[PDB]
Order: C-alpha cells, then structure tokens, then sequence
C-alpha cells in the first residue's frame, strides 16, 4: 500500500524523484496503521529487494549504483516491456493461452462432418 | 540454490554478517539454477533455429550461446546471508547483473529480427 | 525514519538513496510458483 | 526457387523433396516459453 | 470384497482399514502435467 | 596492377597463353589496388565509427576489418593473357568473387543500420 | 542522459563536457565516397 503508492514501474525510458520529498511525501499519504511507518528502514531493506527502482545508496561512495540489484535480478529483467517486442511475458502467455483453448475445448474440427456426441461441445 | 551469490567481507570465515553479496562493476552474480538454464536455452534454441536466415541476410552476427552470458563463480548462493550460508556451491554458473542485461536485450533484439522473417514463413 | 543502524545494511535516510524506476527492471517478487498436482509432482 | 548450393543443407527445388503432413507430428517451434515472476525465478 | 490374497499389498476387506479424510493431504493424482510446445521442449 | 588475377595453367614458365584467369570454388580473385582499398576502407571506416550503437542495440557483429574479405595470392595479374603477363606480383591483396560479394552486401546491411539511425542522430 | 559508465569512453552529462563550434573544424564525416564505374575500377 506504501510501494505501489507511488507506481514504482515505468515501462519506457527511465525516470527518478529526488528520495528527500518522496520519503517526507509518503510519511504524510501513509494511514496510521500501516507498517512501513513503525519499521522504514525494516521495510526498506525488504523492499530493496523487490522494487528495482529503490537503489539504496552505497555505504562507502555514499551515491547510488546505476544497476538495481534486487532479489528478482532475471524474472524483473525479463518482464520489462522491451522496446523490440511488447513483452516477453505477455506475448508468450497470450499465446501458450490460446494453444490451450485451442486443444481443450476441441476448436480443431470444429466444422467435422460427422456425428459428435454433446458432451464433445 | 537460487538468489545472488555471496562471499563474506571481512574474510577469512564467512559467518552472518561476514557475507555479502560479491557486487562486481558489472553487477551482482545471481546463480542459474538448473530449471533457469532450461528457458533461456529453449529461448536461444528457438533463435538460432533462425540461423539460415541470419546470415542470408547479414543480421544477426553468429549463434547465440548461453555459455557466453554466464561464469564458473562460486561461493556461497542464497536469498540472504544467513540462508546462503546453507548453500556452499562450488563453479556454480551464475550470470552477472550486466549479463542479465544483454541475454535480455540480445534475445530482445533477436526476438524482433526472427518474429518478422518468422511471420513471412508463416 | 529514524536512524537505526545495523538490523538491515540500509540506513532508509541514509546518505544518498535514489528512488528511479527504470522500463528496464519491472519490479517483481515471486507469485506465480507452481504448484498444480501434475506440475508440482 | 532459383538454385542456392550451400548457404542452407537443402535446396528448396532440390531433388525429391515431399510436402506431406502426419497427424503424428503436428508442427510445432517454441511459443509458450514460462516467463512468469515466481516461474522464471 | 472377496478376499484375494497377493495380486495387490492390500486386501479390501482386509483387517482394519480406515476411511477417514483429513483437511491436510487433499487426494490427487498428476492431471497438470504441462506439454505444450514451449514448456516440453 | 588491376583486373583479374591469372596463373600458368600449364607450370613454372608463363607465356602469353599459358596463362589463365584462376577461377575456382570462391569465385576469381581479383586484385585490390591501392587505391581500390581507400575506398572499402573509407566505406567501413565510416561504418566502424558508429560501434557505440551496434553494440547498444544488439545489432551488428563487431567491427568490420576490410583485411576480412581478401586475401593474400600471387601471380600475374592483368586484364588479358597478354597484359597480365607483365604485373608478377607476389602476395598481391585479392578479393575473391563470392568475397567482393560480402563486402558488398555487409556494407550495404550495416549501411542500412546506420543510415538510420545515423538520421536520428542528425 | 541517465548514467550509463562503460559502454561509451564518454558520459553524455559526464563531467565538465562542451557544445562549443570553431569556424576551425566543419563537422563532417564520409559522403562522397567514389564508387562510379571508372573510378571504383
Ligand atoms: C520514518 O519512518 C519516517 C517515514 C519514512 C518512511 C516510512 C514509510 C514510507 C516509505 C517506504 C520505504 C520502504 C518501501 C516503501
Ligand atoms: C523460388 O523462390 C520460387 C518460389 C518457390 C518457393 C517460394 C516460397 C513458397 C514456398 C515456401 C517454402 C518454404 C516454407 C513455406
Ligand atoms: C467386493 O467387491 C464387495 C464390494 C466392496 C468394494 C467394491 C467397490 C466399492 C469400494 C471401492 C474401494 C476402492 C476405491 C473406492
Ligand atoms: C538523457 O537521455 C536526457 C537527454 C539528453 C540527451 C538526449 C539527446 C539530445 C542530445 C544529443 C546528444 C548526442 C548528439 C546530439
């Protein structure tokens, strides 16, 4: 309710908003009986882990990192909508989904000429 | 095993606390259990079946094997310190983050060359 | 978002953070584990 | 289907080819690849 | 629910049997078992 | 030199007949004066220079050394038996049929690559 | 004009960089290459 309370997926290019104000902003929006507010940096380091946009920043340069390493590292790589084709994720489903139908039901002959019992429909 | 790769930071022994994840300037080696291997051989195995193609028309620029994404790293693999510690894996074969990047984009890329020829064949 | 300190190796106001989501890395965990009788075994 | 000789192991017009289906072995490349969250890792 | 004797390791009627459900092992055999083209191979 | 280049088909002494242009499976090779690699060298190295984007897109296959479709062959090379007589190089720089096919249809494949993008950049 | 770091020897909004024409040096890179007949060979 706190994360997705700032859509933290784009899905073309990229784009930041300076941490400061984003922090003091969903110290404000937060209702008072979350948890995100009785552990931030408890949550946080949850969090860091499934949300590639948080990147904390390093302890011993004090800056960010470029790349997000969160625990997800491959299944969040591949499900960014990649500019050369809509999205792996999607467009495979979409289609293992259809082959499914397509066996089930019994699509295939479906303009059989001959006796088919009810049940077959 | 599964998740990021970890060795310890102070050295020697590797207890709690003395293991964290082994960031590299490419990015964090995440391990490639076994199952995970299976995709994006089946991914790439879908791609260079494309090969007659490629080379007919100049794209492409040779197979793409997954053994040139990946590494023989080995350490400790898990989610965190302490159950990574439970997973000693020895020249495991783990894809770095900038890895995880390319195999993406070079599947990507490719993936768009083949689902047009791939849409004329068909 | 007090400081704590060492329960977990991020500080939240720690020393510079960055939210920045990026189309490349859609955050996420892990729901879709399978676990249908044939699938599961 | 003007002859080619070796960029592919086949010639297209090459001799004794066959088009012929069974409905043994339903033609088939790679769709649905699991790339889901929890299934892909 | 004639006694039999060897074909199977269990008889029917065999000396105290028990049906009794329990909420926590749900009886399933393997229906899922995923072959489409992608995921098979 | 310029034009095919020609070998005695009949041995060691060559004549003005005992020549011929020595064709085979690659096609003839003909030979790359010094000027002639100016150019495909121009032509590549206005392709190179936009590597950062070949990489970055996946694109491409690294870059393209025009010292990729010669080779290096020795004999008479001329436009005729005759003339061809008096140009005995050794270790000429020829570029095969099939070859001259490559560097002509790759630089024409990348040439598209670029041209494009090449336009968004301008 | 996100950092990148090793792709490219430059950073677009790396440090202390420079738009700054000179009458000097007129941009240009390889148009008209030559390949007409008599003058390709
Ligand atoms: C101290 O707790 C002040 C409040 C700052 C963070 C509280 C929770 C809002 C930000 C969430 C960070 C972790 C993932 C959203
Ligand atoms: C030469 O190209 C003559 C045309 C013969 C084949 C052209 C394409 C039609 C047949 C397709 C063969 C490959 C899979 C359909
Ligand atoms: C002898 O066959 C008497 C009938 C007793 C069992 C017949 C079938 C009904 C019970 C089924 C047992 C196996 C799984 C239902
Ligand atoms: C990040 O991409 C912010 C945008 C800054 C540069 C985008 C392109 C405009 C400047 C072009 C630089 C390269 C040659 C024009």
């Amino acid at each position: 309710t706190a994360m997705t309370m700032l859509t933290p997926d784009i899905s073309a290019g990229s784009a930041s908003c300076n941490w400061k104000s984003l922090l003091a902003f969903a110290k404000d929006i937060l209702p008072l009986d979350n948890l995100c507010l009785t552990y931030p940096n408890e949550f946080y380091n949850v969090a860091i882990h499934r949300y590639p946009a948080l990147k904390p920043g390093n302890p011993d340069t004090k800056l960010p990192d470029a790349q997000a390493h969160p625990l997800g590292e491959v299944a969040g790589a591949f499900n960014a909508a990649t500019s050369e084709v809509g999205s792996l994720v999607g467009s495979s489903s979409t289609l293992s989904q259809a082959i499914s139908t397509m066996a089930g039901k019994d699509l295939d002959l479906i303009e059989a000429d001959t006796p088919l019992p009810v049940s077959v429909f | 095993p599964t998740g990021k790769l970890w060795r310890p930071v102070g050295t020697s022994v590797a207890t709690i606390d003395s293991l964290a994840i082994v960031s590299d300037r490419f990015g964090q080696y995440s391990f490639v259990n076994e199952g995970m291997r299976e995709t994006f051989s089946k991914a790439l195995f879908d791609i260079n079946m494309w090969q007659p193609l490629f080379q007919a028309t100049k794209t492409g620029c040779g197979p793409i094997v997954l053994s040139s994404f990946t590494t023989t790293t080995s350490g400790y693999v898990g989610a965190t310190a302490g159950d990574a510690l439970d997973n000693p894996v020895t020249n495991g074969v783990f894809i770095s983050t900038v890895q995880i990047m390319n195999l993406q984009r070079t599947i990507a890329a490719r993936m768009r060359d083949v689902a047009l020829w791939q849409k004329h064949l068909d | 978002g007090n400081v704590q300190t060492s329960v977990n190796t991020y500080n939240i106001t720690g020393d510079g953070n960055s939210f920045t989501p990026t189309s490349d890395m859609t955050s996420t965990a892990a729901p879709a584990i399978d676990l249908k009788p044939g699938v599961l075994n």
